DNA sequence: ATTTACTACTCGTTCTGGTGTTTTTGTGTT
DNA sequence: AAACACCAGAACGAGTAGTAAATTGA
């Protein structure tokens, strides 16, 4: 389906790497459409070759909202409410 | 300027494209930037607007005027639950910009044999099958007893969220909460009625199952319930059905 | 019954009152002597509270600033409809609807008489009074009029009197939402008007309009240029107009009137406001 | 109902909480949503207008060649046509 | 580490599922920040060279070492393309670890029966219907327009299965006659008349218009399918 | 007719090639090249691909001293006999016997094989491989015991089973080259197949008893393990290639596992016109510097 | 000849806290 | 009482330019 890859703080041997299976539309971003096993092994090749940034991928589904996206080593969280995905934002 | 602008009509999601209903406690929600808020200790949240068609507010929790200005100028609703159950139903504005459904419906309550023909109608529906029904005038109600004849907590929350939705569509529709065939002597005779057709079929088996299964939990099956059946669309059906 | 106001607050709950915190300082009120409740900018209203409003039949209208502006709505006042079914009925049967037709256009009309005419000379009477009430003020305040011509989307593309009519006009369809609502009629169940989400709102607006609002919109034609901010202005003017409450009292009675409602069932309109300290059963301070 | 991604950089705090009400947040300048043609067709007009002096970029799910169409507004990444495919551009 | 690391197999997309091909002139190929840059006057792209299949380098063009080592490694291919027609191919890696489209293709080639037997099939599956069976033993640009992208398209196919270009039952003589065989079926049906619409211009555009047809067409599982039912 | 290119660029003028290196600007007509090796360094025009393309001869991209195949080109003068010699005989299971024999042969000298079975060869294969490997560990007083080829993980491994490994790569990666130049293919095999890359295993098979397993046990006598082993390794293969000796019995093996009559063979004659110690200048290449 | 790790130095964007205001963008008998 | 426009500065990350070190991930 359709994926959206976001960067931040990662080494430049992931910003040329990625532009392969994918495009950088702006600063951070990269778009991309493909199917399942090519997605959750990327997200595996990306979660390795990071090191202290972060990271964030979002792909299309089918569910009440209509999206899913996972992750790493982010200030921000994702919380259920009670099925549904939500953004956190926590405290100090 | 001094602020953003109020959405449309054509920037706005039918009922039919939409999620179902949030749940919040313990917090207390805001207007910021433009934008809808929510506090609790765990941390700040956010949300959308114009991708719901109920929300419920719950014990600890409080709100604002500005907020409200702006949940009712999309289209959904707002809602005050507790432990004796639903309370305040609140709304603002409607996505139909004609009034049809509300003109044919008042035709129809004014005289009373339609009134009757349609309550008729609704009263097969409610059962598992058309020829089941009986042309009776009162026994139906000691059928419809009958039919009735750890569990309440998720007896309620279903039928909770149940009546917010109804109400929701009925808005976003044009039609009367009060305008019942039903129910009749209050103000949400029409949500009474058109609820209790589902009722049966959603509240109970999954408030028993929980009840048996004694170790919230409710709304993630209620939600999978909803996706399902698609009853966002077969009310629409059965309204556009009992109405022609 | 009671009506009430309510902004720049914090309400909270006790045993079986409310409490309304504020910059003078605190109240308290028993909820059976409230009625409706007008909130208000500044305000954050509690859970805890709403459950008691809910469990006495008050009623709660998110407003602006003196009922300039509707925002949501609760239930209704006392969670009846007798308005909303006898107006379904008046309006379902096309012979009594021409006898709140023709009766809404006489009180507007106080000398002539008119119950044997019909839907299209109506029309064209009205018409013509409104275009004479209008040039009548026009020279009056000394200003050039001709027609109400204007357009929707470009409000800032016109002359200096259309923007002005046009906003205190619909502050007028704002309090009289918020009013009929409270009550528990229906805006869309029109008579004259067809169709619209709003329309037995503009049919009433259609009686207060000629007396309140044009006399507004002249004067502030006149004494304002085109480098203001004009629809800010005829909306506070508005707003200071509806203070008192001589507008919360026509529009029960008016409403009252047509759907024939009895005399002994009435309702007594009492445009309160708080801090008067002279109340009974009210704690304070 | 395709997928759209909206990002925006540079822009006033009344389109970065309003936008909130459709879409849903990930990361800064990231907005997700799940929502079909009229409604995106209008958000683009809403965003070309209150946006300023800033930068915002639009990206859905489609169906051609690849699998994707995006847009741009005053952002100095241009688009050029590969002979029927959309490539981003980077000029000098 | 000092690099990036190389492309696995199942992080790579089927030749299916993949965009068809892409054209280059007057510019320079790099490797930069592990990735594929592409440089001119009009600016500075890099390529998605893991959902492509083949790309076509016109005149005027450079490329290094370092980036064919890395586009080969995916299962893209690279043609030099030229005015007067065709020139050298390329390729890395097979989209495959099986040699079995091969091994039955030796099997089948070595004799000769069965060999004429696919020659005449041809004939069969070439032309319109097999009641016209015979077993019996300004234009000119677009139409190598078209022929080219064709040929590129079929060696990546072909090389995407384990299959190899040098066992042509037909246009034999050469290394490239299983390709040359295989296109001579799709060429009537697609070059020609898009040739003659183009022919009758008044001011490339067959770019455009040969992507459309494949678009519409479905050729990959075309040849796919095609070819598995053809040595099977 | 073989040719090693590095650290330099390329250009075409009048039918003949312009090198540019930081020194000078060798040259070299289109009709002396044959095979054409490409290492790091080298960016290649478009004209120039055209020649190379128009007339026979070949174009390949190897890492240094050729350790190593990144892509290929097409064969010298488009042949497939190699090929047609190769699918004609694997397709039969009698005729892909006699080849197998031989090559079984070729590390038996002192007895004949043409009696044996398949079955029963690959015995006799892994007794002398063993043999050697034990022989080399004793020569070098290696602890040795056994292999491990394990296609996924490298690091825990062993020393001598990660410098014979990397060898063995750097050599499958020349016989790759050299097949594919020559026009066979890799996966028509007759001992190893199921894989691309059979035919390649087989044939290295030959060479990996002579020049990757002492070449492994030296590295791994005097050494140590925070050193990058399979860094050394594939430099100390790339020294030994820079001769040329080994390019040439490969083409001397093909031609004969395949019954291919002398009047056939051709001249592998490896070359360097650029040297930064001796002089190697002569005969038609003029240096226009 | 090409390409990568590593460094230091600009430059720009974003974060956050004190102030002064306004309660809000406005057909509807043309 | 609640929420916007505005300004001041403080902190953190992206981008360019030179140096040394290899030809690669097995």
């Amino acid at each position: 389906p359709f994926t959206v890859v976001t960067l931040k703080s990662v080494p430049p041997s992931l910003r040329g790497d990625l532009t392969k299976w994918m495009q950088e539309i702006a600063i951070g971003v990269y778009v991309g459409n493909f199917n399942s096993r090519i997605r959750e092994k990327l997200w595996n090749r990306i979660q390795a070759n990071v090191g202290e940034g972060e990271a964030t991928i979002s792909y299309y589904y089918r569910n009440e909202i209509g999206y899913q996206f996972d992750m790493i080593n982010s200030q921000k969280s994702v919380v259920d409410f009670d099925g549904i995905p939500l953004v956190l934002i926590p405290n100090s | 300027k001094n602020g953003a602008k109020k959405t449309s009509l054509r920037e706005l999601p039918k009922i039919s494209d939409r999620v179902s209903f949030i749940y919040v406690e313990h917090a207390k929600i805001n207007r910021v930037d433009s934008a809808i808020t929510v506090l609790d200790s765990r941390g700040t949240v956010r949300i959308p607007a114009a991708m719901i068609g109920v929300l419920l507010l719950g014990p600890g929790t409080d709100i604002s005027h500005r907020a409200v200005e702006l949940i009712g100028d999309t289209g959904t609703s707002m809602v005050w639950v507790g432990e004796r159950g639903v309370r305040q139903y609140a709304h603002g504005r409607s996505l139909a910009h004609s009034t049809k459904f509300l003109e044919k419906q008042a035709k129809l309550v004014s005289n009373s044999r339609l009134r009757l023909a349609v309550a008729r109608k609704m009263y097969q529906m409610r059962f598992p099958d058309e020829d089941v029904s009986a042309m009776t005038m009162q026994q139906l109600r000691g059928r419809e007893g009958a039919r009735v004849r750890i569990v309440n907590q998720a007896l309620s929350a279903a039928n909770v969220a149940l009546y917010g939705l109804v109400h929701s569509i009925v808005i976003a529709l044009g039609a009367s909460p009060g305008l019942g065939f039903v129910h009749t002597g209050h103000d949400l005779s029409f949500i009474y009625d058109i609820a209790d057709l589902y009722k049966a079929e959603l509240t109970i088996p999954l408030a028993f199952e929980i009840a048996a299964n004694f170790t919230k939990i409710a709304r993630q099956k209620v939600r999978d319930s909803f996706v399902d059946g698609k009853l966002i669309v077969r009310i629409v059906q059965d309204i556009q059905y009992l109405f022609d």
